[PDB]
């Protein structure tokens, strides 16, 4: 089992900066008879299959922009992105085909450092369809923000809520390098009808004060 | 030396 | 175009068996070997084995030798991977791939879309899709945000498109959350022009292959 060790595990640089990714092979994977290293590099964006970038360590696959290069030999290899662009936010895998079993590095997540974008906040009252099932879900939306760190608190009739909301953040956008976040408050239809003001309070370093988006159960 | 049956879609030549 | 199209994601109870399929096109199927690769939660990629699409010779990893059979069908140009005596630790995305085709002739590397296999004895449940309608509370600067809320489904995953894929700019499909009921819930949202809400139609397409349920929901102001 040839282990492939990637360093770093996570790197974040600004647009245009050079990212370097190192991969150590636990066994020497150059073959002195054909002077080839048996290494590939892959790129993987969430929800998608990996995408070959390099074969024989340094040979580029068709399509791969020239800011990507590959180098290395023996036990030490390198993937370089000379000017990071938004499209390159992904996870990168080295991979060897010198011996069985085929193996793969641990992965390196590549992020982009960008300027401060404050979230756009939107609030979504429950639909009547859901209220026919006897439940009510309120959706707070935080769109296109940076940095990823953002705080969301729910308030029902001005009372800070506890323990009935869930939330997730997206991966980094491949266009503007931002993050989006959706939180959901869910309540029985019986509890939803006992209250009037539903509000979400957003905190972010692009906001100087907490922003509240609210609605009354009526309209 | 490399085992050429780890991926038979690779021709080492 | 070379395409590897892979059967739909599946829910299976432990101890049962799963036969995921890999349909080839765009290349001479009998000339190259189809590899199978597991991407387990957060963990790395793991080679499972390969079958050679002409003579059907296989080779297997020593992590899966005893529980996986890879077979091919030269007529349908389809390779198949069968994992048996399923454990809840086998929950993963399973890929088939023409890994590193480096021939003196041609050089390519194609993967299928992955098949997510979830191994669980929990209640299965298709998604309830509710509209997130645009309102005064979801408009800003000439743009309106609207979406679908895909609530109470098991297992993952749900795929969401918009206008049968004609709408991709401004879409954000969120990672699913795990409710205390053990059911998943996600949001898909898009920002559109607020000036054309009465002339344009926005339908989100929700696809839960683990149950083979499709839902389209028109999101109206």
């Amino acid at each position: 089992d040839i282990v492939m060790t990637q360093s770093p595990d996570s790197l974040a640089v600004s647009l245009g900066e050079r990212a370097t990714i190192n991969c150590k092979s636990s066994q020497n994977i150059l073959y002195s008879s054909n002077n080839k290293n048996y290494l590939a590099w892959y790129q993987q964006k969430p929800g998608q299959p990996p995408k070959l970038l390099f074969y024989w360590a340094s040979t580029r696959e068709s399509g791969v922009p020239d800011r990507f290069s590959g180098s290395g030999s023996g036990t030490d290899f390198t993937l370089t992105i000379s000017s990071l662009q938004a499209e390159d936010v992904a996870v990168y895998y080295c991979h060897q085909y010198y011996s069985s079993p085929l193996t793969f590095g641990g992965g390196t997540k590549v992020e982009i450092k960008r300027t401060v974008a404050a979230p756009s906040v939107f609030i979504f009252p429950p639909s009547d369809e859901q209220l026919k099932s006897g439940t009510a879900s309120v959706v707070c939306l935080l769109n296109n923000f940076y940095p990823r760190e953002a705080k969301v608190q729910w308030k029902v009739d001005n009372a800070l809520q506890s323990g009935n909301s869930q939330e997730s953040v997206t991966e980094q956008d491949s266009k503007d390098s931002t993050y989006s976040l959706s939180s959901t408050l869910t309540l029985s239809k019986a509890d939803y009808e006992k209250h009037k003001v539903y509000a979400c309070e957003v905190t972010h370093q692009g906001l100087s004060s907490p922003v509240t988006k609210s609605f009354n159960r009526g309209e | 030396n490399p085992d050429p049956n780890a991926n038979p879609n690779v021709d080492p030549n | 175009q070379v395409h590897l199209v892979q059967s739909g994601a599946e829910v299976k109870k432990p101890g049962a068996s799963v036969k995921v399929s890999c349909k080839a096109s765009g290349y001479t199927f009998t000339s190259y070997a189809i590899h199978w690769v597991r991407q387990a939660p957060g963990q790395r990629l793991e080679w499972m084995g390969w079958i050679k699409g002409g003579n059907g010779n296989t080779r297997y990893s020593q992590k899966f030798q005893d529980r996986v059979t890879i077979t091919r069908d030269t007529s349908a140009s389809t390779a198949y991977m069968e994992l048996s005596s399923l454990r809840s630790e086998d929950t993963a995305v399973y890929y088939c791939a023409l890994l590193t085709v480096i021939t003196k002739d041609d050089a390519f590397d194609i993967w299928g879309q992955g098949t997510m296999v979830t191994v669980s004895s929990a209640s299965t449940k298709g998604p309830s899709v509710f509209p997130l309608a645009p309102s005064s509370k979801s408009t800003s600067g000439g743009t309106a945000a609207l979406g679908c809320l895909v609530k109470d489904y098991f297992p993952e995953p749900v795929t969401v498109s918009w206008n049968s894929g004609a709408l991709t700019s401004g879409v954000h499909t969120f990672p699913a959350v795990l409710q205390s009921s053990g059911l998943y819930s996600l949001s898909s949202v898009v920002t559109v022009p607020s000036s054309s809400l009465g002339t344009q139609t926005y339908i989100c397409n929700v696809n839960h292959k683990p149950s083979n349920t499709k839902v389209d929901k028109k999101v109206e102001p």
